[PDB]
């Protein structure tokens, strides 16, 4: 399950990356070319999203109430929720995995020692399962990086 | 119910977010 390790990879780089405000210098591995732009792709559209709803985001991180790193079902609950509608876009798909990133960043200052792994595999897991078709006719991470591909 | 905003907010940003690249 390639799309899957490559999806996992990316959101958790991300997410680390976010919460210790450390670029992690591991070659990616396969697909790697990929990968590196979607992680590009991913710390521009992304750090945009949590800025420009700094406002929304705390309001639901404090609804969240998230109690531990392991604490991941109610947000698995919100994001099946947000795609029960049937409506699926990389618009969403970018929210999620940037609210996912600024949930991160939350857990890290209640303790130091949150694998952010258990998130990442939360978001990876919604994503891949519910959304593995959809993700492979849009060529995966290169329909992302096209997506947001700005002029 | 406080899971549903919160679902409500990330689709709102999500389309959002959507228009504005598409
Ligand atoms: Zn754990
Ligand atoms: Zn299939
Ligand atoms: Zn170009
Ligand atoms: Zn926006």
């Amino acid at each position: 399950d390639e799309l899957y390790r490559q999806s996992l990879e990316i959101i958790s780089r991300y997410l680390r990356e976010q919460a210790t405000g450390a670029k992690d210098t591991k070659p990616m591995g396969r697909s790697g070319a990929t990968s590196r732009k979607a992680l590009e792709t991913l710390r521009r559209v992304g750090d945009g999203v949590q800025r420009n709803h700094e406002t929304a985001f705390q309001g639901m991180l404090r609804k969240l109430d998230i109690k531990n790193e392991d604490d991941v079902k109610s947000l698995s609950r919100v994001m099946i929720h947000v795609f029960s509608d049937g409506v699926t876009n990389w618009g969403r798909i970018v929210t999620l995995i940037s609210f996912g990133a600024f949930v991160a960043k939350h857990l890290k200052t209640i303790n130091q020692e949150s694998c952010i792994e258990p998130l990442a595999e939360s978001i990876t897991d919604v994503l891949v399962r519910t959304k593995r078709d959809w993700l492979v006719k849009q060529r995966g991470w290169d329909g992302f990086v096209e997506f947001f591909h700005v002029e | 119910r406080p899971e549903i905003w919160i679902a409500q907010e990330l689709r709102r940003i999500g389309d959002e977010e959507n228009a504005y690249y598409r």
